[PDB]
């Protein structure tokens, strides 16, 4: 009670590198999807990735 | 004692993490033609 | 009955209009067909697959083109050459 | 799920270029369709940061 721990919107601290990692994953996913359309990889390879 | 860098770092005063005088220039890398697909920049 | 892989092929040509047309594949697409034969994740042992792997880098393409003496446009034109046995030459009398 | 075992990803700890001898490793195609190298020895890679 005295310390009164309490969570706010900004208390939900996110990893600083989430933006980089998500952006890197999107680039790999987009590049792979583009070549899946080209026919350089098959559907299962896209699905696993 | 030293001055500038290695003194701000010792005392914790604001300084770059990497010493500019010791920052090696990054060498030339693959130019999207020595590299496979899936690692090239999307153009 | 059944159909061997010599009359179904003939049936496809005659009835289905089949023909083994050339497919001018990109180095990425060519590598896919030469590497998926060996398995899923295995060291590529076939020399065709190994060569297809090295062709994924267009820089490596330049070396082979330069070594064999091609202006780098004949090679772009050589890949479009018709593959397979040629028909007997015509002798119009 | 797809690698059929325990898979650990070695992530780059520093920015920079990677130096290693590509002849020491065998070419392969990953389950995602990406070309890669299979390492069968205790290969050491250099990241010049």
């Amino acid at each position: 009670t005295a310390t009164s721990i309490s969570l706010g919107i900004d208390d939900l601290l996110t990893i600083p590198s989430k933006g980089w990692l998500v952006q890197d994953a999107e680039q790999q996913s987009l590049i792979l999807e583009k070549h899946h359309h080209y026919g350089n990889v098959h559907a299962v390879e896209k699905l696993r990735q | 004692e030293e001055t500038g860098f290695e003194l701000d770092k010792k005392l914790g005063r604001p300084h770059p993490f990497i010493d500019p005088t010791k920052k090696k220039q990054i060498e030339t890398t693959l130019t999207s033609d020595e590299s496979w697909w899936n690692w090239r920049k999307p153009e | 009955d059944k159909d061997t892989e010599d009359e179904a092929r003939r049936r496809n040509w005659i009835e289905r209009g089949w023909a083994p047309w050339e497919e001018i594949l990109t180095p990425e697409a060519d590598f896919a067909r030469k590497s998926l034969n060996e398995g899923e994740e295995v060291p590529l042992q076939s020399p065709e697959a190994i060569e297809a792997f090295k062709m994924l880098r267009p820089s490596y393409r330049k070396k082979k083109i330069k070594e064999m003496g091609i202006t780098e446009d004949e090679w772009y034109a050589k890949q479009f050459e018709i593959r397979g046995d040629k028909p007997p030459p015509l002798d119009t009398s | 799920v797809f690698t059929g075992g325990t898979a650990e990803h070695v992530r780059a700890p520093y920015n920079g270029k990677i130096k290693f001898n590509e002849d020491l490793v065998h070419p392969t195609r990953t389950r995602h369709g990406h070309p890669a190298f299979l390492c069968y020895i205790d290969l050491s890679v250099i990241i010049e940061s």
